[PDB]
């Protein structure tokens, strides 16, 4: 599970420049009103 | 199912896409040696060619115009008024 | 609304009359209340109007439906083009739908690109059928390696017996 | 060989209008109460004030390119100061009884209104435009 | 592998607008200072009005001040900061305060009838660069020609274009037909 | 962005 | 890749000349120079100097293109009086105006101090 | 896809508009199949020589047989003797037609033919005008190049799809690619009266414009110094023979604003050049030389007028900074005050609304209609306050100086900007009351005030605050979101519109049918014309008073009054009176006068300009400069010539030939519209006392309509359909944004004949 | 003496402020550019790494090498090696350098242009010794060493120019100007409120005569009087990059005269 | 009596306060944390840069070197923003910055910088402005179950 | 990661004032604007380079192989 991203709930993480890594790491979804 | 020579009520005018066509066939007769009708005056390029013929007149070649039900009328590229 | 009117002297002048703008249709019913000018009475449901005063009278109103969608953002385009999706739609004395309607068709042949995974079904149907094809499309000249009856190719090229 | 009009004019207002170079004046003619004159001026180079009086020639003499100098030495045909040259775009008015004409100085505008120049002026672009002090 | 900006890369400001190199000029051809300064870098003017990206703008007037002055600029969001008082800054340091400069053309030496906003600016190196996507597939013995494509033929009337690219390579064969009956049993 | 009538 | 090599801006690869010259149609007295490797440092230099004559009705020069270096060069001048020679001429005379600027420059460099 | 290549595009000022650069890389990747000829067996020779690897070369030879010989692996690769018939597959070379395209491609105008140029860097290279018509952009946009791979498929793309052919398009008919961004600023600038230049850059300038004669014009200033005018070496670029007329809001014979643009001979003679000359505009001059020098000599004028103005932007320069976009001390107070107005306004509504003293609009809620007005007030504001803010800027203002020249930016633009941001707002509303009876937490409950539901006081100059800034991202993440939509569901559209119409096409008898042979029109357009080649023309007879109309047109040779003065006419005193011709000169008017009745039934509203065929106005323009027509001497045309020579044209505008009743009839109907034109363009007192036209101009203004006419019929085998579903499905993506359903969901609703419309409304008069 | 004349303010090891009158803009302007363009001068064209254990990379380092000014003061008296007779280069057309370090001590070692060593035979000409300015004789610091690493590498400095690549400039900055009090009229200046009180007066604005109010616009004026000043950034004397200047520029209408010539 | 260059506020009516924002540019994430003036910038404008910074080279990790990892792109020389944002030090920004400050002109120069493009300095790229290193790292292994 | 020889915009040689540029801080305890200043660096273009400029080679020293 934790190398798939089945329960793309785990994703690569990303690491093309430090902010990019933090924003990564602070990254929300919501599967599927407004 | 052919038009008399007399009858027809398609345009005395050539289309762009009859144009393009002939062009298109003469050119590539140009390109593969065969015979040419007008005096090179310097052109080597075959549309570029083929375009001389078309201007003067000398391209033996007939477009067959057909209509939605089957008649067609026939025009001879000399026939056919070149203006665009 | 302002409307642009001949004056009496022939000018054209502007003569501000009052419209009602309802949220709702019944053609048929308003139409017919005194009153009203039932020569003027519009809707943008032009299925109504289609029912009501034909479709002819159907056509002329999804053009101006048409025309309204496209001047909306201020863009133009030559009548004759959406002139001719609104004759298409109407052809056959109805409102016939453009997004797509059949499964198997719209003007094709069953030749033109293999839809569905079983394209043996729509020709299937084709030979049971006794279906004709044309032949008139790019596809299905395409794979007849042919070119298309279409601009270029809406003529044929022959030798000619005449120049001297 | 030629010279088409001449006279004196009264500047009667200088307009600039939002351009920092250039500025439209309008001035009367010293004698006949009819003949007026509207004109663009490249003041950066010929300022011109409020009642002043200028000296107005067209003429068309003295299309081949352009040169420079050697002709500085020799056909000075410019006893003047200002001197443009534009074309005559000139719409014969006819208005009422007297007749205006037009001239372009490549955006520089001028306009004449008289009636005696039935056989004064060209119908022609190749015109003139001198004036002095 | 090390990369070296070229045409084709690229880059933009923290303002959410990139752009790529169009060409590259040798300082000798750039437009200058008098202070002898040329720019990194030449955006245009055109790009500005529309995308509202009016901090871009400040955060140069900005960057200027604090190189002059050795001072980090702050371009943080929601304080006292302004244009005012960043101008007024900048022309403590003899500049003209709105990031103007006098310049001139490299080809001639001559000034420029305008000035230009001039000053630093911080720009990204974006990646996916020109060397990577240059695929050209020409084989004799996106980048595809789909059903938009061929509508686009169509519209033009370009029949045989058609023909001679949506065809494949199976041999052109040369069968034989009934007239009555359009079918392949013909016994020649 | 702009307002009511216009973009949000 | 397609990147040319620099030193094609300054180096004549093979081929080419330094100079091409060619007789303008559209007008009389008139010729076109191609200068192969060169720039607006000399193209408006040139230029400038072969407009300084008076002779000279017509002088100008343009690189059509900023990847290309070669600049073309046209001059018209008065009946008699050959665009070629007005070119040597623009030359010289420039040649000379440099070197005397050089001379003052070594003059007033040694007059100063440090 | 073979033969074909994709890259990174960029824009460049020295490539003709038709032309696309090719980097040198690509060039010899993509082949072209060319038979050994004699005319070309040694540019061959020479290739196969060079080979695979420099530039113009070859990467096969194939001999009779068939044999595919590898030039990059052969112990012969150094020695081969083409020979006639063979077949040599050369690198792509400079000016091979090639079908450069931009996906997505909902236009035909994003499949063009250009001509190749080879050039060193990667990224291939558009000339800045083919920019729109392919929805391109240089901030990383790719484009696809597919090289023709025979000879009638070579001449098939010149002939039909290059770019040149394509400047007038049918899909607005009107021009689809015009003068933009750099060159627009810089053409503006460069005209303005007080722009001079002098002899040594006009030389260069001059030197720059390829199809230059080297006749240095004469200055317009000779005096203290030869100095030249900025639109006169513009003038220099246009060819000649091409004359415009626009009249802009007071544009005179002088017009003192340099307004509007007159342009005779190829020399423009007042008006500053902008947008509504040089753009992609109406009657433009773009369409202009389109039409009467021919699509090459257009397309070549981009380049001069580009090549001109950019050499002169370079040396004159233009920028923007933070500068323009600050307003005058006191406009910040008005505009400040004036927002501080709005919210006296909206306070007002507020008490009054409170009190329950506002009355409810009939159909509506009190909360509606008081949202109503506070929206109108607040709108009112951000409209003043930045009306107030364009005011100010002046002339020097770039930001001003863009807007006025037509390259980016718009009123809207500068207001947010300078003045008040603007009203925040998601589904039609002001912001909702997220959080139990407020906006944000920071508010109190049941605060309607306009701070408080989403307006923004401040610009972007001034910054926004805190809850100013997340209640703009509210707004625009609304964007965003509807950005994604729209995009994909006008994709689909686009689709579905082609998929209908694909198979409609024009056939020989001029009629519009499907693959069946169905007949959809019975004549394309209702009018056999080809949407390219027509024009917004204004139809005279259908406007004014009927003084007006009698003053205009009629002519009573038996009137010493209502005649036609001798002067306008040669034989003008020996035709007063004159019976027999007072009977041609009343067919004549009567038949202006049904004209007119005519008309005002077909165009009710009473609009005089409708998209027709065959500009006459130009026509006579052209006519009346080629004949040197001086206004001053009577002309030698009789009343004869005029009423039967116009009589006799109309009679000669063919759309259908069919020697039937049936199809002449079909003809008559078709050109009636254009005959109303026609009739009220060529009427009598017109021609002599309007245009005043010799019988020698008037005999060529005449063959001339019947020409242009003639090639204005639309051609047999025209993929009219796709056309149609092009036309109608490009622009339909680009709608992004008073209460009815518009935009794609409207569209939508329409192809799809729901029969549950969102808005179903009635407009009863 | 008669034509251009130029008129020095300040003068030293690094700067020379003067000023050029009697001459024309473009005269003026080419000057400029060969200056930061065409002037020959040394510089490493290549860099071969036998060890580099350092935390850079080898075309990293081998970039700055190639940045590293070096002595070009009798470069002339050197080859370019495209045109030197020999294979590749030798000691006519090229001068070759060293620099291996280690870091030895625990304490961050440091890399310097002084570490640099010719190794090839100068031949009595002052050129390829690297160029120092500051206050230590350091130079230009190339690289860190930590203990343990080491970097043996081996240089090869050639003849170039400025349109080759910047690194073989001589100049650093020129500034440039004229007609500091705007009466050529040659630039339009923007503003708010006041063009005068706006935009501030430079330096050159005490060196000339304010224009007279009422004076008509001098519409006969040309651009002579260039306020300029050259910074060298030591390959070679201030005074020369000027000199070398008006050389190189001078050469060139030779090298177009001797075409016609042989035309 | 008002600063008329600062952007105009409201009133502190409230004699209810609760609570207090620690400080209002604390709405903002990460990405936007690096905007420079974001409310001086349109809305839309803040969300294209907050995914263009992600596309930005910089230098990841100190330890680049170390690793072994599928991609890696590193500035030459990166440079901290002369303009900065105070929450940008949490970000460690000027630490392990992604960009260089290039001195920027507005202008409409030989026109090759049109619709979007940029004119770059050559000289500059030559003295190493923008320079990045690349890295990409491939793999493979040997047999399975045979 | 180590100060670039030369100012990118102009060419000034900078490599050689970083170990200069750390001290006029912290053993004279002068601030950036003077201290770059009195390094000669007068043009915004060339002080930027090192008031810009971040030292990460000293981090990567940090690792021991
Ligand atoms: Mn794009
Ligand atoms: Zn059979
Ligand atoms: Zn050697
Ligand atoms: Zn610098």
């Amino acid at each position: 599970a934790l190398a798939t991203g089945n329960w793309g709930v785990s994703q690569v993480l990303n690491r093309y420049t430090y902010s990019s890594t933090l924003s990564h790491l602070r990254r929300t979804n919501t599967p599927i009103a407004k | 199912k052919a038009i008399p020579k007399d009858q027809r009520a398609t345009t005395p005018y050539m289309t762009k896409y009859e144009r393009a066509r002939i062009l298109g066939t003469r050119a590539l007769q140009i390109s593969m040696n065969a015979p040419v009708f007008v005096d090179l005056e310097g052109e080597t390029d075959p549309l570029r060619i083929a375009m001389k013929e078309l201007a003067e007149k000398k391209i033996p070649l007939v477009i067959r115009r057909y209509l939605p039900d089957g008649s067609f009328e026939d025009w001879s590229v000399e026939e056919l008024i070149v203006d665009l | 609304y302002d409307r642009k009117v001949p004056s009496p002297t022939g000018e054209y002048v502007k003569e501000p009359e009052w419209v009602l703008e309802t949220d709702g249709v019944n053609l048929s019913e308003v139409m017919t209340v005194p009153g009203i000018d039932p020569t003027r009475i519009y809707t943008n449901s032009f299925i109504d109007i289609m029912e009501v005063l034909g479709i002819e009278a159907g056509r002329a109103a999804l053009y101006k439906e048409v025309y309204n969608v496209i001047a909306s953002d201020g863009s133009y385009v030559n009548y004759r083009h959406m002139a001719l999706l609104v004759d298409v739609m109407t052809t056959q004395g109805g409102l016939t739908s453009v997004t797509r309607h059949g499964f198997n068709r719209s003007n094709t042949g069953a030749l033109m690109r293999c839809s569905f995974e079983e394209t043996v079904e729509i020709l299937f149907e084709a030979g049971a059928s006794a279906e004709l094809d044309d032949c008139r499309g790019v596809s299905e000249n395409v794979i007849l390696g042919q070119m298309a009856p279409i601009g270029t190719g809406a003529f044929d090229v022959m030798i000619d017996e005449e120049s001297l | 060989s030629n010279t088409l009009f001449d006279d004196i004019f009264q500047v009667s207002e200088v307009d600039p209008g939002r351009y920092n170079k250039v500025c439209r004046i309008e001035a009367a003619s010293t004698t006949q109460d009819q003949c007026k004159l509207t004109l663009d001026i490249n003041v950066e180079l010929f300022p011109v004030a409020a009642q002043d009086s200028l000296t107005v020639t067209i003429a068309s003499s003295l299309t081949r390119s352009w040169r420079p100098p050697q002709a500085g030495d020799r056909s000075l045909a410019d006893d003047y100061d200002y001197v443009m040259y534009g074309t005559a775009y000139k719409f014969e008015e006819v208005s009422k009884d007297l007749i205006a004409v037009y001239y372009s100085f490549g955006g520089l505008l001028m306009r004449l209104e008289g009636n005696y120049r039935n056989l004064n002026n060209l119908k022609q672009e190749n015109a003139y435009l001198l004036i002095r002090r | 592998t090390t990369k070296i900006p070229q045409i084709g890369d690229k880059f933009a400001s923290r303002h959410g607008q990139k752009g790529t190199i169009g060409i590259t000029y040798r300082r000798e051809d750039m437009p200058f200072t008098a202070e002898g300064i040329v720019p990194d870098l030449i955006i245009n003017p055109h790009a500005i009005p529309s995308r509202m990206t009016v901090a871009h703008l400040i955060e140069c007037l900005l960057s200027k001040v604090a190189a002059l002055s050795g001072n980090e600029g702050d371009a943080s969001p929601f304080t006292d900061i302004t244009v005012e008082g960043i101008s007024k800054l900048l022309r403590e340091h003899g500049y003209q305060s709105r990031g103007f400069e006098v310049m001139y053309n490299g080809h001639t030496g001559k000034k420029l009838m305008a000035q230009i906003f001039f000053g630093p600016t911080y720009y990204q190196r974006l990646r996916h660069m020109v060397d990577d996507k240059i695929h050209a597939r020409a084989r004799g013995p996106g980048l595809r020609f789909g059903e938009m494509e061929r509508d686009c033929m169509i519209a033009h009337g370009a029949a045989s274009f058609l023909k001679e690219r949506l065809m494949e390579a199976s041999d052109a064969f040369r069968v034989h037909i009934c007239g009555i009956c359009g079918l392949m049993t013909v016994i020649a | 962005i702009w307002g009511i009538g216009c973009n949000p | 890749m397609n990147a040319p090599d620099r030193f094609e801006l300054f180096l004549l690869g093979e081929g080419e000349s330094k100079l091409k010259i060619d007789p303008d149609t559209k007008a009389p007295n008139a010729v076109v120079i191609t200068f192969e490797k060169e720039d607006h440092t000399l193209g408006n230099l040139i230029r400038a100097e072969l407009l300084n004559d008076r002779k000279v009705l017509f002088a100008a020069y343009k690189v059509e293109h900023p990847f290309f270096a070669r600049f073309k060069l046209r001059i018209q001048t008065t009946e008699g009086y050959d665009p070629k020679d007005a070119l040597k001429n623009a030359c010289n005379s420039i040649i000379n105006k440099l070197g005397a600027l050089k001379t003052n420059f070594e003059t007033e460099w040694n007059l100063q101090t440090l | 896809v073979d033969f074909s290549a994709r890259t990174v595009i960029s824009g460049d000022p020295n490539l003709e508009l038709d032309q696309v650069g090719v980097p040198k890389s690509i060039a010899k990747t993509l082949t072209y199949p060319e038979v050994v000829t004699p005319y070309n067996i040694d540019r061959l020779t020479q290739l196969v020589r060079n080979g695979p690897n420099e530039h113009p070369g070859a990467k096969y030879v194939i001999r009779d047989s068939g044999d595919r010989i590898d030039l990059r692996y052969s112990k012969r690769a150094g020695d081969i003797q083409l020979q006639y018939g063979w077949k040599v597959e050369r690198h792509i070379m400079d000016n091979d037609p090639v079908l450069f395209n931009r996906q997505p491609s909902l236009h035909k105008m994003s499949m063009m033919a250009h001509r190749v140029k080879v050039i060193p860097y990667s990224t291939f290279r558009l000339n800045l005008s083919v920019t729109s018509p392919y929805n391109a952009d240089f901030d990383g946009d790719e484009m696809n190049l597919h090289v023709p791979q025979s000879e009638e498929t070579r001449a098939e793309l010149s002939q039909l799809c290059a770019v040149p052919l394509q400047i007038v398009s049918p899909q607005s008919n009107k021009p689809c690619m015009g003068i933009v961004q750099d060159t627009l600023c810089g053409i503006r600038k460069l005209t303005l009266r007080d722009t001079f230049i002098e002899l040594d850059q006009v030389l260069n300038m001059l030197y720059w414009v390829p199809d230059w004669d080297g006749v240095i014009p004469t200055p317009a200033i000779i005096k203290p110094k030869p100095l030249w005018s900025g639109k006169q070496i513009l003038s220099v670029a246009i060819p000649n023979g091409i004359h415009l007329q626009r009249f802009d809001e007071g544009t005179t014979l002088l017009s003192p604003k340099d307004n509007g643009m007159l342009i005779i001979d190829g020399q423009i003679i007042f008006g500053v050049v902008e947008k509504k000359t040089v753009g992609s505009s109406n009657g433009g001059l773009i369409h202009v030389v389109t039409r009467e020098k021919g699509p090459q000599v257009c397309a070549k004028l981009f380049g001069n007028i580009q090549k001109v103005v950019n050499f002169w932007l370079l040396h004159n320069g233009f920028s923007t900074g933070i500068g323009d976009t600050i307003a005058d001390g006191p406009t910040m107070r008005e505009i400040t005050e004036t927002i501080a107005e709005a919210k006296k306004k909206v306070l007002d509504v507020t008490k009054e609304a409170q009190a329950n003293l506002l009355t409810a609009k009939h159909g509506m809620t009190l909360r509606e209609s008081f949202e109503d007005n506070v929206v109108r007030f607040l709108n009112e504001a951000r409209d003043k306050a930045g009306r107030l803010a364009e005011v100010n800027l002046k002339d020097l203002n770039n930001v001003k100086q863009m807007v006025m020249a037509g390259s980016k930016g718009s009123f809207i633009n500068i207001a947010q900007m300078s003045a008040c941001v603007g009203q925040q707002s998601v589904e039609g509303k002001r912001i909702a009351f997220g959080f139990v009876d407020r906006t944000l937490p920071h508010f109190s409950k049941d605060d309607y005030s306009p701070e408080s539901k989403g307006f923004v006081e401040n610009s972007y100059l001034r910054g926004l605050t805190p809850q100013e800034f997340f209640f703009h991202a509210m707004g625009g993440r609304e964007g965003l979101i509807d950005t994604a939509v729209k995009t994909a569901e006008t994709g689909y559209i686009q689709r579905r519109l082609v998929k209908a119409l694909e198979d409609i096409m024009v056939h020989y008898d001029n009629t519009t049918r499907n693959s069946l042979g169905n007949v959809i029109q019975f004549i394309y357009g209702e009018d056999g014309m080809d949407a390219a080649h027509i024009e917004k023309q204004s139809l005279d007879t259908i406007g004014g008073s009927d003084a007006a109309f009698e003053k205009r047109y009629r002519v009573d040779l038996l009137n010493t009054d209502h005649t036609l003065d001798p002067s306008l006419l040669e034989s003008g005193s020996e035709i007063l009176g004159d019976l027999k011709l007072q009977v041609l000169l009343d067919e004549e008017y009567k038949q202006l006068v049904k004209d007119r009745k005519f008309l005002r039934e077909v165009f009710v509203d009473g609009e005089a300009n409708w998209p027709l065929p065959v500009n006459i106005r130009r026509i006579i323009q052209n006519a009346q400069q080629t004949f040197h027509i001086d206004h001053t001497k009577p002309s030698d045309l009789t009343i004869k010539d005029i009423v039967l020579g116009v009589k006799d044209l109309q009679e000669n505008l063919l759309v259908l030939r069919g020697k039937n009743e049936i199809i002449q009839n079909a003809q008559r109907d078709a050109v009636t519209l254009f005959c109303c034109l026609l009739r009220s363009r060529l009427a009598t007192r017109r021609v002599l006392q309007e245009y005043r036209l010799t019988k020698q101009a008037f005999d060529w203004v005449l063959s001339n309509i019947e020409a242009q006419f003639l090639r204005s019929v639309v051609h047999p085998g025209e993929m009219v359909g796709v056309l149609a579903a092009q036309s109608i499905g490009e622009p339909a993506t680009q709608m992004t944004l008073k209460k009815v359903t518009s935009g794609v969901p409207r569209l939508k609703e329409i192809l799809n004949v729901a029969k549950n419309m969102k808005t179903p409304s009635l407009t009863v008069y | 003496e008669e034509g251009p004349q130029v008129k020095i303010r300040e003068a030293s090891k690094d700067n020379v402020d003067f000023i050029l009158s009697n001459v024309d803009l473009a005269m003026a302007n080419s000057l400029r550019r060969v200056m930061i363009a065409e002037i020959p001068t040394l510089a490493i064209d290549s860099v071969e790494v036998e060890t580099n254990t350092t935390v850079l990379a080898d075309e990293f380092i081998a970039h700055r090498l190639g940045l590293i000014p070096l002595q070009s003061m009798d470069i002339e008296q050197l080859e370019y090696s495209r045109d030197c007779f020999c294979e590749d280069h030798c000691d006519k057309c090229s001068v070759v350098l060293t620099l291996q370090a280690f870091g030895e001590s625990e304490s961050t070692t440091n890399v310097y242009s002084k570490d640099l060593v010719i190794v090839s035979n100068l031949m009595g000409r002052n050129i390829g010794h690297p160029i120092i300015q500051d206050k230590e004789g350091n130079g230009v610091l190339i690289c860190k060493l930590r203990k343990g690493q080491e970097l043996k590498l081996t240089c090869v400095a050639k003849k170039g120019i400025a349109k080759e690549h910047a690194k073989w400039g001589p100049a650093a900055a020129i500034e440039f100007e004229y007609d500091p009090w705007n009466k050529l009229k040659h630039t339009d200046y923007w503003y708010e409120q006041d063009s005068a009180k706006e935009w501030p007066q430079s330096k050159n604005c005490e060196y000339e005569d304010p224009p007279n109010e009422g004076d008509p616009f001098d519409y006969k004026a040309q651009a002579d009087t260039f306020y300029m000043n050259v910074e060298s950034v030591g390959s070679i004397p201030v005074d020369q990059v000027v000199v070398r200047g008006i050389d190189t520029l001078q050469k060139k209408v030779a090298s177009i005269l001797l075409a016609l010539t042989q035309m | 009596d008002v600063d008329p260059a600062k952007r105009i506020r409201v009133s502190h009516h409230a004699t209810t306060f609760t609570h207090c924002e620690i400080h209002p540019s604390m709405i903002l994430g990460v990405a936007a944390s690096i905007i420079p003036f974001p409310d001086h910038n349109q809305s839309p404008r803040n969300t294209y840069q907050s995914a263009m910074g992600k596309q930005a080279m910089g230098v990841f990790l100190t330890n680049y070197n170390v690793r072994m990892d599928t991609m890696a792109n590193i500035l030459y020389y990166p440079q901290k923003p002369l303009g900065t944002t105070r929450a940008m030090e949490y970000l460690k920004f000027r630490e392990l910055p992604a960009g260089q400050n290039a001195i920027v002109a507005i202008a409409c120069y030989s026109g090759y910088n049109q619709e979007d493009s940029m004119i770059m300095n050559q000289s500059s790229i030559d003295r190493g402005l923008f320079r990045s290193l690349f890295f990409r790292s491939y793999m493979d292994q040997e047999k399975k179950y045979g | 990661m180590i100060v670039p020889v030369r100012c990118f915009s102009c060419g000034k040689v900078v490599g050689d004032k970083w170990e200069s540029y750390l001290n006029l801080l912290q053993e004279d305890e002068l601030d950036e604007g003077t201290a770059l200043s009195r390094l000669g660096l007068k043009r915004y273009c060339c002080r930027r380079m090192i008031l810009t400029h971040v030292d990460l080679i000293e981090k990567f020293l940090r690792y021991n192989p």
